[PDB]
Protein backbone atom coordinates (compact mmCIF):
# COMPACT_ATOMS: atom_id res chain seq x y z
CA UNK A 1 0.00 0.00 0.00
CA UNK A 2 1.77 3.23 -1.29
CA UNK A 3 -0.15 5.30 0.89
CA UNK A 4 0.42 4.01 3.67
CA UNK A 5 4.10 3.01 2.52
CA UNK A 6 5.30 6.33 1.56
CA UNK A 7 3.92 8.30 4.76
CA UNK A 8 5.25 5.75 7.09
CA UNK A 9 8.74 5.89 5.39
CA UNK A 10 8.33 9.64 5.32
CA UNK A 11 6.77 9.40 9.21
CA UNK A 12 9.97 7.18 9.64
CA UNK A 13 12.51 9.49 7.92
CA UNK A 14 11.78 13.02 8.58
CA UNK A 15 12.56 12.69 12.22
CA UNK A 16 15.14 9.99 11.38
CA UNK A 17 17.86 12.88 10.77
CA UNK A 18 16.69 14.18 14.43
CA UNK A 19 17.36 11.00 16.27
CA UNK A 20 19.38 8.12 14.47
CA UNK A 21 21.60 10.76 12.20
CA UNK A 22 22.54 13.58 14.46
CA UNK A 23 22.14 16.08 12.10
CA UNK A 24 20.25 18.54 14.63
CA UNK A 25 16.96 19.07 12.52
CA UNK A 26 16.62 20.34 9.00
CA UNK A 27 12.89 22.59 9.64
CA UNK A 28 13.99 23.93 13.33
CA UNK A 29 15.59 26.97 12.97
CA UNK A 30 16.37 26.19 16.90
CA UNK A 31 18.21 23.16 17.63
CA UNK A 32 17.63 20.37 19.56
CA UNK A 33 21.24 19.41 21.38
CA UNK A 34 21.59 22.48 23.55
CA UNK A 35 18.20 21.82 25.50
CA UNK A 36 17.73 18.78 26.80
CA UNK A 37 21.35 16.81 26.90
CA UNK A 38 23.02 20.19 27.53
CA UNK A 39 21.59 23.07 29.28
CA UNK A 40 18.53 20.79 31.15
CA UNK A 41 20.60 17.99 31.47
CA UNK A 42 20.94 19.55 34.85
CA UNK A 43 17.54 20.18 34.09
CA UNK A 44 16.00 18.15 37.42
CA UNK A 45 18.69 19.54 39.31
CA UNK A 46 17.82 22.60 38.08
CA UNK A 47 14.15 21.57 39.04
CA UNK A 48 15.67 20.15 42.46
CA UNK A 49 18.55 21.81 44.56
CA UNK A 50 21.95 21.10 43.41
CA UNK A 51 25.33 20.62 45.53
CA UNK A 52 23.20 20.24 48.87
CA UNK A 53 19.84 17.53 48.01
CA UNK A 54 21.12 15.92 44.96
CA UNK A 55 25.10 15.52 46.29
CA UNK A 56 23.22 14.35 49.57
CA UNK A 57 25.14 15.74 52.04
CA UNK A 58 26.38 12.93 54.08
CA UNK A 59 26.06 14.74 57.27
CA UNK A 60 28.15 13.95 60.81
CA UNK A 61 25.47 14.49 63.17
CA UNK A 62 25.98 16.73 65.79
CA UNK A 63 27.01 15.06 68.36
CA UNK A 64 25.17 16.53 72.17
CA UNK A 65 26.33 15.08 75.33
CA UNK A 66 25.43 14.26 78.83
CA UNK A 67 24.95 17.00 81.50
CA UNK A 68 28.74 18.30 81.75
CA UNK A 69 29.84 15.01 83.80
CA UNK A 70 28.92 17.37 87.18
CA UNK A 71 27.12 15.06 89.61
CA UNK A 72 28.37 16.93 92.90
CA UNK A 73 27.38 21.16 92.82
CA UNK A 74 24.24 19.79 91.12
CA UNK A 75 22.98 16.40 92.59
CA UNK A 76 23.83 18.33 96.35
CA UNK A 77 21.40 21.19 95.68
CA UNK A 78 18.90 18.52 93.70
CA UNK A 79 19.09 16.53 97.40
CA UNK A 80 18.22 19.79 99.01
CA UNK A 81 15.54 21.10 96.55
CA UNK A 82 14.00 17.58 97.15
CA UNK A 83 13.85 18.10 100.65
CA UNK A 84 12.30 21.02 100.01
CA UNK A 85 9.57 19.43 97.63
CA UNK A 86 9.29 16.72 100.40
CA UNK A 87 8.42 19.30 102.80
CA UNK A 88 5.81 20.28 100.25
CA UNK A 89 4.84 16.59 99.51
CA UNK B 1 2.22 7.81 112.13
CA UNK B 2 3.16 4.42 111.86
CA UNK B 3 0.89 3.84 108.56
CA UNK B 4 2.41 7.11 107.16
CA UNK B 5 5.57 5.85 107.48
CA UNK B 6 4.64 1.59 106.23
CA UNK B 7 3.93 3.54 103.28
CA UNK B 8 7.61 3.72 102.92
CA UNK B 9 8.43 -0.14 103.17
CA UNK B 10 9.57 -1.09 99.72
CA UNK B 11 10.19 2.24 98.14
CA UNK B 12 14.29 1.69 97.94
CA UNK B 13 14.46 -1.63 96.72
CA UNK B 14 12.27 -0.79 93.87
CA UNK B 15 13.14 2.88 93.16
CA UNK B 16 16.56 2.13 93.02
CA UNK B 17 15.49 -0.39 89.98
CA UNK B 18 13.04 2.68 88.69
CA UNK B 19 16.00 5.32 88.59
CA UNK B 20 18.57 3.02 86.30
CA UNK B 21 15.75 1.39 84.22
CA UNK B 22 14.40 4.94 83.95
CA UNK B 23 17.21 6.85 82.94
CA UNK B 24 18.36 3.60 80.62
CA UNK B 25 15.09 3.89 78.62
CA UNK B 26 15.65 7.34 77.97
CA UNK B 27 19.09 7.14 76.82
CA UNK B 28 19.54 4.07 75.23
CA UNK B 29 18.30 5.65 72.18
CA UNK B 30 21.33 7.48 70.29
CA UNK B 31 21.32 4.42 68.37
CA UNK B 32 18.44 5.79 66.76
CA UNK B 33 19.76 9.22 66.55
CA UNK B 34 22.48 7.79 63.96
CA UNK B 35 19.80 5.60 62.51
CA UNK B 36 17.52 8.61 61.70
CA UNK B 37 20.82 9.97 60.05
CA UNK B 38 20.98 7.23 57.56
CA UNK B 39 17.13 7.46 57.24
CA UNK B 40 17.16 11.28 55.85
CA UNK B 41 19.59 10.28 54.30
CA UNK B 42 18.52 7.83 52.08
CA UNK B 43 15.15 9.81 52.00
CA UNK B 44 16.92 12.77 50.08
CA UNK B 45 18.27 9.98 47.63
CA UNK B 46 14.96 8.27 47.05
CA UNK B 47 13.57 12.18 46.47
CA UNK B 48 16.18 13.05 44.12
CA UNK B 49 15.90 9.76 41.84
CA UNK B 50 12.25 10.04 42.28
CA UNK B 51 13.20 14.10 40.56
CA UNK B 52 14.96 12.44 38.37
Amino acid sequence: QDLYLRELKDTKLAPSTLQDAEGNVKPWNPPQKPNLPELELQGPEALKAYTEQNVETAHVAKESEEGESEPIEEDWLVLDDAEETKESH
Amino acid sequence: RIDSVSQLQNVAETTKVLFDVSKETVELESEAFELKQKVELAHEAKAVLDSW
